[PDB]
Formats: structure tokens, C-alpha cells, sequence
């Protein structure tokens, strides 16, 4: 499978940014967020990003923090996220779906399982928050052979090395990190994955801006999580609000 | 690239996002540099010295061993200023952190003795301290709250997660993620990513130079054994460092049993936890069968850390130190048996540690053994918890 | 006919009921041949150093004196074991009692402190300890009973009189009148009948004499002032004992002000006292117009001795030392800076010496001057007061 | 005056010891401490010891401890009591009155003003308490310019200094403290003031005992206390109790 490559491909040719949603697998509750994931892709999301929810996420902001609350509330545990993959990926077979993950919850049971589940439910993408390119070799190694892409963050600083490390060891995308001209154009030297840019991406004017300045496209996290965390007594005024702001991005992306 | 190894044997590393990295690294060289720097180590002898009141006691127990072949000593971490060991290594990172030009420390803190320890280190050395305690922590611990706000430190409570220790943890990680260039993070044990396990032993390795220098002046020959509680390694790896090639020297570390480990409730995961990823490490940890981290429980709160230094992990794995665990009960009896016998009352923590030498003098009362047991601290903060128990239990 | 002089000037002696007498004059027999027996002093240094932490640390406080010409030295007493002087003289005590083949302990407490420190000497040595303690006391002082209880001794409560000090103190002597064979008398600072003056200076006298060599060692120079707080007089004694015949050196006594002298509600007998016989001694006191001895008020309930050794008395007459007063909120400030300045929670006994110093400093910051402050405790047990303080007046 | 030279010479004659109960000046109350020395007087008391409310009794076991207390709670002052003093004086010509007193009352305003004020109230002797003979010259000198006895207690265990010491500086009598064929040989030896017995003297066969071991007599202080702390309820039984008991006392005297 080459979805990512796909993705960018057709993106390319339309002249066209990614815009990319992160949401929290199981906020708020399995069933929720299934239809919540189904929304992004009816308005226009080209590929997701999916939180699997740990005790200790420490790369994460409080909007995140609360997401990841409200599905341990309602149950959910990475069995479960698993299962909701599967049938995620079978309504939908070709948008990219990358995972979020921390590296507990891939070393826990075995790194190469782990990314063997990821390959058998359809996943094309592991970014492993806690994971620094210095001590990603075993998991960019397992992830590889089961044909899923390991994602890096590439920081706001990164020094020239650390550009040439993420450029040979990453595949799919660059997460890009927000917090310019000089880390797209490197990385595009370097034949580096396709930079996406994220971290506080919230406003279509940044999706443009963020293309414009030579990324693929946009990572959206929080911003879709806290209209999850706003419409919570309201399920359907929920969809409602992630369909038109998903749209109102992803109409940005368009150049 | 580093300049030191990260890993003890399996265990270790690195693992932060990469955000972080350089953070890590930017310590890591001012700490080679710091420890090759004469200056530096005057500075620091001088503060551990006259401040803190450095070198410690090596008390003999008499009373305690009467008609065994047990010869016990404590070395006297209970008489350091701040009433625990916590004060030697926060001096140093204090040093370190102005070292680098942070005029700012981050710290956690779970029952609260690493928050004042930081708190007084930058009170002393002018440094603003804020402090990440887990909520119900901060409810737990009014009094060391009260001390760390007598000391000018801003204590955070952290509300997220679990409320306590772990995720106090992670929210001094995110801070400093984002503060680095300006805050130094005062990390309280020997665990955590590399430098830290590493940094802490060598700021704490004093509590072990001094023992032998000690020891050799009072007996004239090493200990048989050398015994610390572990809650996160920091007092034990400070005890064992300087013995590590004596071999005939046991190093025996003693994890928290709560209720006892059948219960499934302690907090001696080095023994009956599981190797993770966590705190930027990795360690055997308190955790669920799919990977969600857990808390330790103790009667004692400062034993509280869900895992261990990945030294001592190490140290186990190729047999140079045995870990063993003591429970509630066990750690309580050794409480009021020091405090009847000798007058000394130890930490809670402390108790463990002292529980286990009991363990081998009372098992075995012919055996000829030279015993040094690390009272980590004092148990003035533990007096309540032992009347409620010996209150509850009518006594 | 004693073999020393129970007499400073007009103060002192030896006011106790006849039967008493023997008493008296056995323990000064015995405190003169242990003075002179090198095994005596060798086993007494041994304790001090071993199990006490002696000699304690000199610290410097240079955030304190920022900006003025003051150097402000702290004599770390807040660093010995049992967290005050009262631990030296104590064990000193204990090895009299032994010396003269006694097996139990009498010893009175305010607040406690006196009490804990005769409770751990007696369990380190073997020795019986029964302890009176004001019923109000025992009421106020539940941390302070519970650390007497765990450390075996029997305390019993004093409901007699105002049921406080005073009340305890009587009741010590009429215990001994009928036990003396077999019980030692454990007084708790320098005062009392004679020999109790002179051996509790003489085992508290390490304190000064620590201090004029770190202070030689780190300045080259005396002090221009030794400055200590005045509860009984131990403490300040045993700080000014090595420089009374340094003559340049000032020795500053400081009693407790409370809410001010001319509230009367202080505990200032030397200065604002009268001179009476009681409890053993001719000595200042706190006592009505026809002769009733009153309290001693203060936060600081460690300074509520309402008399005051007779030393510090005659020192004051001969003009060899001044003695001044610190009220309440005096004691709070300098309690509240040398936490937030220094990293060091203090006794508020011992920042009542602080605060004069820090008025030494403020009054005149352009006057070169060197200076120790005794800092006879810490104030670990003070952190509610300061909190129920800070808190009544919003802060 | 030679009010014990005078009451030794009659008892001699009449072969009688003396008894002497202790009372605590105004306890309960001033009126009632003046009807309960009045009835002691009546019953037979061959003279008094008085004490005078003190804060700090350290001499004293608990019985006496509640009778300062009492007095206290009633508000007797050292002033109130030499007031009574004078009026007992005034009463009975010839009665032996000794005070028991602590050093701060005897000191507090000057020592020599303390023993012209008994002088002028007409009392015989002082016993200081906790003034031992070794800190005694200025008390026993002062006592004796004003025709006042200086009293020393000779405890049981006296080496023969004290002895010789107790037997010079004592005069009106000698308190001879139970807790003994020697010490009353060696003070009649060294001619001491006639010893009196006393520290727990609560039976008529202590007093003959005492007088049979060549005391001149015997001082019960606490049973005179004790009945009334005992009878504190009713005023009336608590005269007649005491009235009972200081006749028994005394009846067991005449030899
Ligand atoms: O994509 C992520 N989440 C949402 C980001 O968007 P926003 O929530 O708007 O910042 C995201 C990606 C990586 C991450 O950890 C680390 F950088 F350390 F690898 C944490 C969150
Ligand atoms: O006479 C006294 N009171 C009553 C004694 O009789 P009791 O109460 O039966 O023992 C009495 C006499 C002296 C004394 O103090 C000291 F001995 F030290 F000088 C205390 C009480
Ligand atoms: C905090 C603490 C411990 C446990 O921490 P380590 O890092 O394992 O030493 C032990 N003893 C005392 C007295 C403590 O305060
Ligand atoms: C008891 C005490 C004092 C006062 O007693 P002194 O005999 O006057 O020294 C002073 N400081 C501390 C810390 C105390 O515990
Ligand atoms: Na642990
Ligand atoms: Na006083």
C-alpha cells in the first residue's frame, strides 16, 4: 500500500494542499467517535490522524489531556481503538490514516507486533510522540517491514543533522512542527516525506499560508477536539460544527 | 550523539519528544564540563559542607542488635538539612542550572520532599522555583505546601490524569518543553531520560564515598552489605555508587511492598512490574497487561515513584544488587522499634530499608554480618500516620 | 560546703528543701569527677559526634545581608540531631546519670522540645525516662507527646497550679525529693539550683567553641557579636561561654518581647522582671507584686521559662552582656525572611536572636559588623503558627 | 516574747507532748479559715503551723497543693493572711504560731520588712520551705532581730554537720522530718531546740510514738487539710469533724 504517495500525488495534481484532522480514537465514547471520524471524511479531510488514548500523554496540551479523559470515561482501551481502525479503513479505502501513538503502547506487547496489528487493520502511518529519531531505530525498523510509514516531528530548530536524519527515516509525511523557509526547503534537499505542517494550525488562513510557504498541507489537532469538548451535550450540533469548519479548511488548502 | 552512554545495559535512553532532545543535551555537556570544573566541585563542596551540613553521621546501633552477631550502622541522611538525603543532589542541579544561565527551576513532587528540597536550593541560591504537585497531592501534604510557599517557591497543582505523582511528571516534561532556554528542571530522583539517572548518582554519590571512609575508620574493613530503600533509586544509587567494584560488598535495595505483593498493591516494580516506555525511559514500571501506567502504593508517600532508576535495573539484571521489598507492617515495626531503642525516628521510606536489616539479623542472629543501612531521612513528618495506625489497630 | 561556687555575683544557689540537698551536692561530686575524667569526656564527645552530628555547620548568609556592611553567620544547631541544642546537654546529663549508677530519668517540658531531647538520650542509653509536662501543655504539644511516647518514655500530665511550665518544674523536684537514689534530675536549661547552671553551660559550651574556630578558620577574626535567644539561658550560654574573656566580643542575649513590653504580656524577666527566690535559684522572674510567679508569654512557646539563668543575670550586672527583647511580630518577620532568603526554616525561639540581628543590620547598614546568630533549632514545628498567622491577617 | 520556751516548760511539767496540726491560711475562704483555727485551738492544738498560699508549693504533696488552690479561688492574698494573723494573735495570748512559708513570700519585698511584719502580728516562728541551713544566714539573722524562731527541718538521713548546724541555727523547735533514736539523742546532744515529728502524722499512736521516742511532740499537717477538702460541703460537719480529730490528736499526747 501507498496511500500517502497516492494522496500526494493527486493532491499535486489538483494543485492542491492535504488538510489533516487529529482526533482521539473513542472521544467521546466508541460509537461517537465513529461518526465523528466519518464526518471529517464526508467534509473533505484527506487523511487522519488518530490518537490512541494513554494514561500519560506528555507531549500533550490540555485539550488533548481532556480528550483523552473522556474516552478512558467512556472505556476505551487500545483493543478497542483497534477494532474501530478495521472498520474505519473498510468504509474508507484509500485516505491515509496515521496513528499517534506513545511508545509504551507500541513496545508494551512487543514493537513488532504492534506494528504488524497496524499493517493487518489498514494503517499507514505511526508517529510515536515520545519516540526522538536518536532512539527510533527498532520501530522505524518494524514499522518498515510491515509497510507502515514512520512519521518524525521535524522542530521549529532543528539543526542540520537532525534534518538529515528525519529526511533519510521518515516516510509519508514531515510532521513539521510550528514552534521556517530555510526547514521546507532543507527537507526538500534532503528528499525528505512531504512536510506537514501542525501545532496550533486552527484558522484556514494558516492551511494557505502553510502551502503557500512550500508544505504539503496542514495538521489540525486541538482545534477539532475542542469542538468535540464545546458540543458534548449536543451529538448532532457536533457534526454539524465539525463538517463546516473541516470544510472551511480544506477549502483553504485549495491554492 | 551523546557524549556519556544513556543506557544501563537494556535500560534508559532517551525518550522525549524531540523537542526535548536538545534540552538533554545541552545538559548533558554542562555537566561533563561541570565535572571536570575544580571550581564547580569547590562551589558545590563548600554549599554541601557548610550549608548543608555534609559530611553525615555514621551511627552505630548498639541497642538494636543486642545478642546477635549483626553489627548495624546508619548512615545519617535524617540529619541533612531538610531532613532527607534530596538536598545533596538539588544543590548540584542548582549549580548546574545557574551553570547554564537558567534563572528559573521546574520541579515535581510527590509527598512533597523533593518540592521543598528544590524550593530551599533556589531559595538559597537565587533561583525562581515553581513546582508541579498532582492535586491530590497538594491536599495530602499541606505541610510540606506551606514549606515550599515559606521558601518563595509557586506550587502548581496538577489536576490532569490521576492527580498525583505521574502526572506531575508529565507536566514538568511539558513545561520545560517549552521553557528550556530559561528553566532548568530540577528532576527529583535517579530516573527519568539521560542525563538524569546519571547526574543524580554522581549528586549523590557522597552519601556512599563518605560510608566507606567511615566504615574503614570505625571497623577497618568494608560492610558485608550496604542496604537502601528505593522508591526511585536516588538514596540507594547515592549509597551503592561507590561500592559498585567493591564485589564484596552487597547492595541491597529495598522496594515498597504495601499490603503485600500477592494484593497486587506495592510499589516494587523493579521486582514485580514490567519493562516499559515512560518518563523517557526505559524501566520496569507499575503497569495494566496493555500498557497504561498505574501508581505505586506505600504506607510511606515517598516511595511512591510507579518506577525505578534504570541503573538499578541494570545492577539487577547481572546480579551485582538484590532487590528485595518490605511491607506496610514490616516498614511500621522497624519505625517504632528505631525510635524505642536507638531515638532515632526515621523516614517511613527510611523504615524500609532498616526493616530489611532486621530481616537479616533476626532470620539468621549467629550470622557475623557488617551491616550500613541509608536512612535516607528523618520521621518527624511521619508521626501522625504511625499514631493512626497504632490507634486504629487500639494500642 | 560545695566544691564549686553556686553563686554568679547575687544570683543563684541552692534554694531547695533540705532533704533535696544530698541530691544536689551528689551530682555536683560526681559532675566535678567527670570533668576531670578523660574516659568521661572521650564517651561524651563520642556520642555528640557519632549519634548527635557534631561539630554542626557555620553557614553564611549573604542574601540576608545584601547591601549592607553586615556579615551574618547562622551556628547551625537547627542541624542536630532531635532539630536543637537541647540534644547536647541531654546526653551529657544521661552519662551523669549513669556515672552515678542511676537507671531512671525525671526531666519537665514546655513545649516539648526539652522533653523529646531527654526521651531520645534515655533510650539511646538505656535509661527510664518519665517526664512532666503541663496539663495545658500536653494539650497544646500533641507532636512533642507523641515523640516522647514513641521513644518509650512516661509522660504525665501536670494539673496542678497553672497547669503549664512552672507547674511541671515543681513537680520534677518533689518526684526527685523522694527518688534521687535511683532518678536522676534531668533539668532542661541553665537554671535551678546549683550544680544545674554550671553543667548545663559546660555541656552546652561545644556550641560556642565550634564557633570561635569556624569563624577564626573562615574570617580570621572574632565575631564583633554572638547573638542568642533567651528562653532559660542554655543556648545563649553555650554560645557566649568560650568568649566571655574575649572581651571585644559582644554577647547579646535576646528575650522574648511578645506583644510588646509595655503590654506586659512578654517573657523578659532579666530586663523587666524582678528579682526572687524560686525554683531553686535567686534569679529575675515573671511575678506578681506580692511575690506569685506569673508566665512567661510568647509565640514562641519554647521561650515560656518565666525566670532565667543566673548567669546571664550577673553577666548582665558586670555589664559583660546586653540583653534586649523581640516581640511577636519582630520574631514572625525574621522567621518569614530567613525562609523565603535562605532556604532555612527556623525555630521561632531561635529567630527571635535572628530579628535583633537583622535590626543590628537595618538600623545601621553602613556599619561594618560581624556577626553569629545561634540558631538554636529548626522550625519545622512552628509552620502552622506562621500559617494561622499569615492566615488571621489575610496575607 | 518565749511563747515555745513557755508552752515546753508547762507541757514538761505536766508530762505531755505537744501537738500542732498545719493548716493553709483562708482555705476555703477567710471567715471559714478563722472558725477552723478558732476550733483547733478549742480542741486542744498545743500550738500552729500556718501556711501562706504560694503559687509554687514545691515542698508540698497534693492535699496542700488543693488547699492553696482553694484559698486562692478565694482570693487570699499574703496581706489577708497577716491580717488574720493579727486577729488570731489578739485572740489567744499564748498560742505558739508558726509559719510555713516559701522563700519568694519571705524575700520578695525585703527579708528584714518580711520578719518585722510577723513580729509586729505577733507570730513565734518561720519555717522556710525551700531555704536549706547552707542558704540560710540572711533569714534565720533577720528572724532573730525580730524576736522571731528561725525553724529548720532535720531530714531523716541528717549526717552530723547538719546536725550540729540544725541544732545551732534552730530555735523554738527543731522539725523533725519522718521520711531515728539517733537524731533526737544527737539534737538533745548538741542542744537543739525540743524536735517536733512531722510528715505524715495522721493517728493518735503516731503522736504517743513520737513522744515515746523523746520528741517533744508531734505536727500533722495533711489530716487537718484532708477533713477539710473533705467537708468542704458543709461548713458545720467540717468544724465538729475537726474538732473530733484535734482532741484525739492531742488526747494521745498525754503520755
Ligand atoms: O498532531 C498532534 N496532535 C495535534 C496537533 O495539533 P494542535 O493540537 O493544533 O497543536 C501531535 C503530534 C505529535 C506530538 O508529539 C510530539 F511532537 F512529541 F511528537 C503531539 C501531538
Ligand atoms: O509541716 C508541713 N506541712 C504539713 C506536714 O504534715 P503532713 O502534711 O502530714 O506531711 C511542712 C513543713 C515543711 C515543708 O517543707 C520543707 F520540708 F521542705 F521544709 C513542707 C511542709
Ligand atoms: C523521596 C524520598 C525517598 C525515595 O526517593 P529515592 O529517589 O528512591 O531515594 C527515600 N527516602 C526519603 C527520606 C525521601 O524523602
Ligand atoms: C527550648 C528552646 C530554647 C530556649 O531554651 P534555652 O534554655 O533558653 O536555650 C531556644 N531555642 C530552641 C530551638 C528551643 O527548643
Ligand atoms: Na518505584
Ligand atoms: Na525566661
Amino acid at each position: 500500500m501507498e496511500r500517502y504517495e497516492n494522496l500526494f500525488a493527486q493532491l499535486n495534481d489538483r494543485r492542491e494542499g492535504a488538510f489533516v484532522p487529529f482526533v482521539t480514537l473513542g472521544d467521546p465514547g466508541i460509537e461517537q467517535s465513529l461518526k465523528i471520524i466519518d464526518t471529517l471524511i464526508d467534509a473533505g479531510a484527506d487523511a487522519l490522524e488518530l490518537g490512541v488514548p494513554f494514561s500519560d500523554p506528555l507531549a500533550d496540551g490540555p485539550t488533548i489531556q481532556n480528550a483523552n479523559l473522556r474516552a478512558f470515561a467512556a472505556g476505551v482501551t487500545p483493543a478497542q481503538c483497534f477494532e474501530m481502525l478495521a472498520l474505519i479503513r473498510e468504509k474508507h479505502p484509500t485516505i491515509p490514516i496515521g496513528l499517534l501513538m506513545y511508545a509504551n503502547l507500541v513496545f508494551n506487547n512487543g514493537i513488532d507486533a504492534f506494528y504488524a496489528r497496524c499493517e493487518q487493520v489498514g494503517v499507514d502511518s505511526v508517529l510515536v510522540a515520545d519516540v526522538p529519531v536518536e532512539e527510533s531505530a527498532p520501530f522505524r525498523q518494524a514499522a518498515l517491514r510491515h509497510n507502515i510509514a514512520p512519521i518524525f516531528i521535524c522542530p521549529p530548530n532543528a539543526d542540520d543533522d537532525l534534518l538529515r536524519q528525519v529526511a533519510s527515516y521518515g516516510r509519508g509525511y514531515t510532521y513539521l512542527l510550528s514552534r521556517l523557509h530555510h526547514l521546507i526547503e532543507k527537507l526538500k534537499e534532503y528528499h525528505a516525506a512531504p512536510a506537514l505542517q501542525g501545532f496550533g494550525i486552527s484558522s484556514p488562513e494558516q492551511v494557505s499560508a502553510a502551502v503557500r510557504a512550500g508544505a504539503a498541507g496542514a495538521i489540525s489537532g486541538s482545534a477539532i477536539v475542542k469542538i468535540i469538548e464545546k458540543n458534548l451535550a449536543s451529538p448532532k450540533q457536533m457534526l454539524a460544527e465539525l463538517r463546516s469548519f473541516v470544510s472551511a479548511m480544506k477549502a483553504a488548502s485549495r491554492a | 550523539t551523546t557524549l556519556l552512554n544513556p543506557y544501563f545495559g537494556e535500560f534508559g535512553g532517551m525518550y522525549v519528544p524531540q523537542i526535548l532532545m536538545p534540552a538533554l543535551n545541552q545538559l548533558e555537556e554542562a555537566f561533563v564540563s561541570a565535572q571536570k570544573d575544580p571550581e564547580f566541585q569547590a562551589q558545590f563542596a563548600d554549599l554541601l559542607k557548610n550549608y548543608a551540613g555534609r559530611p553525615t553521621a555514621l551511627t552505630k546501633c548498639q541497642n538494636i542488635t543486642a545478642g546477635t552477631r549483626t553489627t548495624l550502622y546508619l548512615k545519617r541522611e535524617d540529619l541533612l538539612h531538610g531532613g532527607a538525603h534530596k538536598t545533596n543532589q538539588v544543590l548540584g542541579q542548582a549549580l548546574l542550572a545557574k551553570r547554564m544561565g537558567k534563572s528559573e527551576i521546574i520541579a515535581e513532587t510527590g509527598a512533597g520532599q523533593h518540592g521543598v528540597a528544590s524550593a530551599l536550593a533556589s531559595a538559597l541560591l537565587g533561583l525562581k522555583c515553581r513546582i508541579y504537585m498532582g492535586a491530590k497531592d497538594v491536599e495530602r501534604q499541606s505541610p510540606n505546601v506551606f514549606r515550599m510557599r515559606l521558601m518563595g517557591a509557586e506550587v502548581i497543582p496538577v489536576h490532569s490524569g490521576s492527580a498525583t505523582l505521574k502526572d506531575a511528571c508529565n507536566e514538568a516534561l511539558r513545561d520545560w518543553s517549552g521553557s528550556y532556554e530559561t528553566a532548568h528542571y530540577m528532576l527529583g530522583t535517579a530516573a527519568g531520560p539521560h542525563p538524569y539517572p546519571t547526574i543524580v548518582r554522581e549528586f549523590q554519590r557522597m552519601i556512599g564515598e563518605e560510608t566507606k571512609a567511615q566504615i574503614l575508620d570505625k571497623e577497618g574493613r568494608l560492610p558485608d552489605a550496604v542496604i537502601a530503600c528505593v522508591g526511585g533509586g536516588s538514596n540507594a544509587i547515592g549509597m551503592f555508587a561507590d561500592f559498585i567494584n567493591d564485589t564484596s560488598v552487597g547492595l541491597i535495595g529495598v522496594e515498597p511492598g504495601g499490603h503485600g505483593i500477592e494484593t497486587g498493591e506495592h510499589g516494587a516494580p523493579l521486582k514485580h512490574g514490567r519493562v516499559g516506555i515512560y518518563f523517557g525511559m526505559k524501566a520496569p514500571m507499575m503497569q495494566t497487561a496493555d500498557g497504561q501506567i498505574e501508581e505505586s502504593y506505600s504506607i510511606s508517600a515517598g516511595l511512591d515513584f510507579p518506577s525505578v532508576g534504570p541503573q538499578h535495573a541494570y545492577l539487577n539484571s547481572i546480579g551485582r544488587a538484590d532487590y528485595v521489598s518490605i511491607t506496610d507492617d514490616e516498614a511500621l515495626e522497624a519505625f517504632k522499634t528505631l525510635c524505642r531503642h536507638e531515638g532515632i525516628i526515621p523516614a517511613l521510606e527510611s523504615s524500609h530499608a532498616l526493616a530489611h536489616a532486621l530481616k537479616m539479623m533476626r532470620e539468621q542472629p549467629e550470622k557475623e554480618q557488617l551491616l550500613v543501612v541509608n536512612l535516607s531521612g528523618r520521621g518527624d513528618k511521619d508521626i501522625f500516620t504511625v499514631h493512626d495506625i497504632l490507634k486504629a489497630r487500639g494500642e
